């Protein structure tokens, strides 16, 4: 039905976590009506366009919402700044007075010559429209757009914090969480609000109890006995066997070479090597990655990735 | 609604641009003489073309700058026909300027210009030079295509050195009266990279959201990976010890820093540090040669470890 | 009509051999579905012949590879053109080979979506798969069929088609594409149009299959055993000259070098050799120097 | 249900007319005291808001308020199909999701009947603040529209500027710069060529000129149009159809 996403929404700006600095001064900035452009970057997930919806809904009203609020996504489309923006900004609405606010959501996926625009259109018109930019890589934006607007990095949040949400939505609704099943989804999830609570309702809808075990085989995640399997076969084996046996387990489970590769990675820094063996394993797994990113055989990179740790 | 200090103390006049002293004393040169030839300034971001531009067009006309000015932002519509119409109109329209006084085309960003838009122009430029003289603003000096730049002075603008920037923030800390200290001053000068309107944005943005600036307030605003970190991970990149500079790699991963803006913070670091210099040598070369595999995709936290395992086995 | 396609199942329990994915399938009515397995395995077959189920022969579901060459914008965006039997199916192929912000996107769209248009992304690797896309789904494994049923069904399809073959000529059909049905059939077909039906020798298949004759990776193996590099450059001169891709010499290669009785270091050192020259071939280099740098290596490599 | 006659049914077609341009599609607000059609253009920086008295009508029937969003466009292409001195009678059935536009002729043997498909439109009613405006300009809507349409050659912001004496149109562009300046009559001969300046403080705006040009396509409603205004309050053009009510426009002032 609804998903949790949507139904546990932070309709306010308090209820809003982890980010209680960003927060107290983006209202001190509502309350003295010094709200300068706003560039909201960040990993995904994490409460970009809930707290600027939460700071619109507070400034101007819900009738008010669709003539002075232009919510614009930047991945539909340089004729999208001169054409509704440019219309947007320079013309007054009728009757309200005050400024507007203009959200562009995915604001990174813009060219360079639309962000040149778009500077423009903001120095020009900024006292009677505000901007606020979304966007996940800051370093996709022209240095000088940024400039322009104050910069917030909506960093992913710390389990401590995420991890009170999650009890309050179990307690609200009738999940039968493990103590372990909440951290293997707060681990799987890394971070980001939106995908825990996804997993956790898919989860929960799929199987019906969420578990260590349950969330690793909804999401498909390679469990780490699993890895732990394969560098036993690549650490404590011969070379053909271990070949053979990596590839039988590769291909019994859905396993590609990337995701062995970065929890074999994982698992070189967790267990105790000499410590000029892992500068070994480490540039040769760098390399094996490379290789892997150029569209090459598996059934040669995996043998290479067993000769890297036959170093031992 | 009160304006930024990027505006409130923009330089009104030639003697008040910091930016390269020799373009700007050509300028200046051009302001009294009075023939200024079409001059295309390039540079990078922040450096003050604009602000050159205007301030040239300002002392060459006066108070005609109303009338014989005409400036075309890349908000502007400068297609085809608008370089055939409205510029054309323009060169032609007669204003009676003093005896070595031209009218003034202002095309600003003029890499977003089309080549079509270009060519219409280079014709505009040649036949009413003698009363009409353009001044283009870029970026990027080769989208300007070749016959343009053929009829300009191609005027080179290069980043601003810290004392220069310096210079300035203290003439506006003074008019400010803002508390300051070294550490926030040279925090600032780090995040500005010589750009002098970033500079002036993170100074007012840390003054108007809390007062005092100290370097961990600057980077409460700018929130970029703190240098002291990357620093400590490079010093333990040099004793050769992989397992504490991963350490700090996975630290800094953990607060979701992209990995382009930890290369470009690395290298940073890495270029201006207290190494040997055949071993920095070494240092940058690894560097470069990771942040070409990050830039094509390859971006994950195991290139980012590679790279510290090359570092580390650089210094045996 | 192709052989692939002339031979598919028409219903969901009628042939496919697996079984736990047959079942689900009827009550197919977990919104999305998710089939991963090796390649010629009945994936798209098997949702073809659920969508003939359910939807009907006239009723017919839009079918998109999500590696497209014009990036991921147009993908979701003809997805949500399509969207415009209460829903409507569109399938996903070689949806692994997507980047995670490709699959972010998708992500989007299709949950967006989520109310008109069923999704079906088939791939060869359920890790490859971001963890929204496979928790919205419900996975399914298709697994090869027995090296026994595959040439059941080749013979089969030969007595449908009177392609006169012999047995050793099947066994070797479906040794040369392993575990391929559908690259065994394709072969099978076009193996038989060469020759007009008279007869279908084995050299055709291994011609047809691309696959380099053992003798000549016996007599790569001969001459950097013990030999001046003058036996090296001749070999692999006449390996060029034969026509044999140099893909083809690194693949059954190494399959040599794998599972023979090769040290372990040899083995490592001639094993990195070959994943770096699969890289520089598929980086565009020049077949004869990579194999003749290959050869050097595999050369200092058994002769010491 | 909603059944009103309207004599000549010019009146309704010219309405039409001068609201098919500015707004897409409206939400007749129909009620048992009249019509009323308050709604602003897909830029919201104009709003025009017409009102017919039920008097006005010749047999006027609203048992039950009704909220009918007719497409203004489709239904100008209906009315066009009526004749130019046809009587109109409008009937909407208390619930039915079509108006039936009845086109009479002129005690004639034709007889046109329409079934305009209305469609479902979010009504919504934003508050018109009342407000007292400085200056007053009544002048002739030829005079009006003739100004509108020659500063548009020029540029596309007209100023407005309501002396004393006369109130004065300006305009500038690339080509130069013309402002047209009205003053007061003195010997009305006529009381449409009049030109009335009730001013109470001197003024001075900007506007848009698409808008204006937008508003003066209703000058065949009424000869005589009102420019009422005042500081940092939008300009305020009225049309009073003859004896049955009025249409206005509001429009917003220009920024710089
Ligand atoms: N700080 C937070 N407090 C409460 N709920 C949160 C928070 N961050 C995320 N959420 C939840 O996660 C959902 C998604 O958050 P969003 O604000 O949409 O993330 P996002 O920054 O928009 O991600 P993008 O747009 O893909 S970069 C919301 O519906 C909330 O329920
Ligand atoms: N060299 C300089 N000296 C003094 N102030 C400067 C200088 N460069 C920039 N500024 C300040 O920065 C503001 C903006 O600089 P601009 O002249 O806009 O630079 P710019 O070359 O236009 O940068 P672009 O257009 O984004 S590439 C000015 O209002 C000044 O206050
Ligand atoms: N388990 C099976 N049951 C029935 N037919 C099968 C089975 N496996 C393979 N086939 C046959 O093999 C052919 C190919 O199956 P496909 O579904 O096209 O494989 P595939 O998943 O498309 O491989 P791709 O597209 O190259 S990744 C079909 O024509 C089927 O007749
Ligand atoms: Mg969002
Ligand atoms: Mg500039
Ligand atoms: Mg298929």
């Amino acid at each position: 039905n609804l998903p949790w996403v949507e139904k546990y929404r932070p309709q306010t700006l308090n209820d809003l976590i982890s980010h209680q600095d960003i927060l107290s001064t983006i209202q001190k900035f509502i309350n003295e009506d010094r709200l300068p452009h706003l560039l909201l970057y960040g990993p995904p997930g994490t409460g970009k366009t809930s707290t600027i919806l939460a700071c619109a809904k507070q400034l101007y009203k819900d009738k008010e919402f669709g003539s002075m609020v232009l919510e614009l996504n930047a991945s539909d489309d340089i004729d999208i700044i001169r054409g509704p923006i440019l219309s947007f900004a320079s013309t007054r609405t009728i009757f309200k007075k005050g400024f507007k606010l203009v959200i562009l959501d995915e604001a990174d996926a813009m060219t360079q010559d639309a962000q040149n625009a778009l500077r423009r259109v903001i120095e020009k018109f900024t006292e009677n429209t505000r901007f606020c930019l979304i966007c996940n890589y800051l370093s996709k934006i022209i240095p000088a757009l940024q400039s322009r607007c104050t910069r917030f990095r909506f960093g992913p949040l710390t389990p401590e914090l995420m991890v009170p949400r999650l009890e309050h939505v179990v307690e609200e609704e009738k999940v039968d969480i493990s103590e372990d099943g909440m951290k293997a989804l707060v681990t799987l999830s890394s971070g980001d609000m939106r995908r825990a609570l996804n997993i956790l309702q898919s989860t929960n809808m799929a199987f019906g109890k969420v578990t260590e075990e349950t969330v690793y085989t909804c999401t498909g995640h390679p469990l780490k006995s699993d890895i732990a399997n394969i560098l036993d076969w690549m650490l404590n084996q011969d070379f053909t066997t271990a070949y053979r046996n990596i590839t039988e387990l590769k291909t019994l489970k859905g396993l590609a070479l990337h995701d062995i590769l970065t929890e074999i990675h994982l698992f070189v820094h967790r267990v105790d090597f000499p410590s000029s063996v892992r500068i070994h394993l480490l540039t040769k797994m760098a390399d094996i990655e490379y290789r892997l990113s150029v569209g090459t055989n598996e059934k040669i990179q995996l043998s290479s990735l067993i000769a890297a740790f036959q170093v031992t | 609604y009160e304006l930024p200090w990027v505006e409130k103390y923009r330089p009104v006049k030639l003697n008040e641009i910091v930016g390269n002293e020799d373009t700007v004393s050509r300028l200046e040169v051009f302001a009294r003489e009075g023939n200024v030839p079409n001059i295309i300034i390039a540079g990078p971001p922040g450096t003050g073309k604009t602000t050159s531009i205007l301030c040239l067009a300002r002392a060459l006309l006066g108070p005609a700058l109303k009338d014989a000015m005409l400036e075309l932002n890349a908000s502007n519509d400068r297609g085809i026909d608008v370089v055939r119409n409205k510029i054309k109109m323009f060169a032609q329209q007669k204003v009676t300027l003093p005896k070595g006084r031209h009218k003034i085309i202002i095309l600003d960003e003029a890499d977003s210009m089309t080549d079509g838009a270009q060519q219409a122009l280079r014709r505009t430029m040649e036949i009413y030079s003698k009363t009409t003289r353009f001044a283009l603003a870029c970026n990027a000096s080769d989208k300007i295509i070749e016959p343009i730049q053929s009829r300009c002075a191609v005027l080179r603008y290069t980043k601003l050195t810290d004392a220069q920037i310096l210079t300035r923030l203290m003439n506006v800390i003074e008019k400010e009266r803002v508390p300051y200290t070294d550490d926030g001053l040279e925090a600032i000068i780090f995040t500005a990279q010589g750009d002098m309107r970033q500079a002036l944005n993170n100074l007012q943005s840390t003054f108007s959201g809390f007062g005092f600036i100290n370097s961990e307030n600057v980077f409460k605003v700018c929130d970029e990976p703190h240098p002291l970190l990357v620093k400590e991970m490079i010093q333990h990149c040099v004793n050769a010890n992989i397992d504490e500079a991963y350490k700090i790699l996975a630290h800094l991963w953990h607060l979701g820093y992209s990995p382009e803006d930890i290369i470009g913070n690395i290298f940073r670091v890495c270029k201006t540090f207290q190494m040997a210099e055949y071993l920095k040598l070494e240092f940058i070369k690894e560097i470069g040669y990771t942040h070409m595999k990050i830039a094509e995709g390859v971006n994950s936290l195991l290139q980012m470890a590679g790279l510290l395992a090359r570092l580390c086995q650089k210094t045996m | 009509v192709p052989w692939v396609e002339k031979y598919r199942p028409k219903c969901v329990d009628e042939v496919a051999f697996q079984e736990e994915v047959v079942a689900v399938l009827k009550k197919s009515l977990e919104p999305n579905l998710l089939f991963y397995g090796p390649p010629g395995t009945g994936k798209t077959s098997t949702i073809l012949a659920a969508a003939r189920e359910l939807f009907g022969p006239e009723l017919f579901v839009l079918e998109l590879n999500a590696s497209d060459e014009r990036g991921i914008q147009v993908v979701r965006e003809k997805v949500k053109n399509f969207a415009q039997p209460p829903f409507k199916i569109v399938i996903l192929d070689e949806a692994d080979s997507m980047t995670s912000a490709a699959q972010a996107a998708l992500r989007r769209t299709m949950e967006k979506e989520s109310k008109t248009t069923r999704f079906c992304l088939i791939c060869n690797y359920v890790s490859r798969i971001i963890e929204p896309l496979t928790s919205r789904c419900s996975k399914f494994r298709f697994k090869p069929l027995s090296d026994k049923i595959q040439q059941q069904r080749l013979l089969d399809i030969a007595k449908k088609e009177n392609v006169k073959i012999s047995d050793e000529g099947i066994a070797y059909l479906v040794k040369v594409s392993e575990g391929d049905l559908r690259k065994a059939i394709t072969f099978l077909q076009s193996a038989t149009r060469l020759t007009g039906g008279k007869e279908i020798t084995e050299k055709v298949i291994t011609d047809i299959a691309g696959v380099i004759p053992a003798e000549k990776i016996d007599g790569v193996f001969a001459a950097c055993q013990s030999g001046s590099f003058d036996k090296l450059e001749a070999v692999v001169k006449d390996l060029i000259d034969e026509g044999h891709a140099a893909t083809q010499l690194v693949n059954q290669l190494h399959d040599v070098v794998v599972e023979n009785n090769l040290s372990d270091k040899q083995k490592s050192i001639i094993t990195e050799k070959l994943a770096e020259v699969d890289k520089c071939l598929a980086d565009g280099a020049d077949e004869h120097l990579q194999l003749i740098s290959l050869c050097a290596t595999v050369m200092q490599q058994l002769s010491q | 249900m909603f059944e009103a006659r309207l004599v000549q049914g010019s009146i309704l077609k010219k309405v039409l007319e001068a609201l098919k341009d500015l707004i897409n599609e409206a939400c007749w607000d129909i009620s048992s005291s009249g019509v009323n059609l308050q709604s602003m253009d897909s830029s919201h920086v104009s709003l025009v808001q017409l009102t017919l008295r039920s008097e006005g009508f010749d047999t006027y029937r609203c048992d039950r308020n009704l909220a009918m969003g007719v497409n203004l466009t489709s239904m100008s292409k209906i009315l066009k199909c009526a004749g130019n001195e046809d009587i109109i009678t409008l009937r909407a059935e208390d619930n039915a999701d079509t108006l039936a536009l009845v086109f009479e002729a002129p005690n004639q043997e034709k007889v046109s009947d329409y079934e305009m498909k209305l469609m479902d439109l979010d009504v919504e009613q934003l508050g018109i603040p009342e407000q007292e405006y400085s200056c007053v300009v009544k002048m002739p809507s030829g005079e009006f529209a003739r100004i509108c349409r020659d500063l548009s050659h020029i540029g596309d912001a007209v100023v407005i500027s309501c002396a004393k004496d006369g109130v004065k149109f300006s305009a500038s562009g690339e080509l130069g710069n013309g402002n047209i300046k009205l003053s007061q009559t003195s010997n009305v001969d006529k009381e449409e060529e009049a030109v009335t300046i009730e001013m109470n403080e001197p003024v001075q705006l900007t506007f848009a000129l698409r808008y204006l040009n937008f508003f003066t396509k209703a000058t065949p409603l009424s000869s005589t149009v009102t420019l009422s205004m005042s500081a940092d309050v939008p300009l305020v053009v009225e049309y009073k159809i003859a004896d049955m009510g009025h249409l206005k426009y509001y429009l917003a002032p220009k920024i710089e």
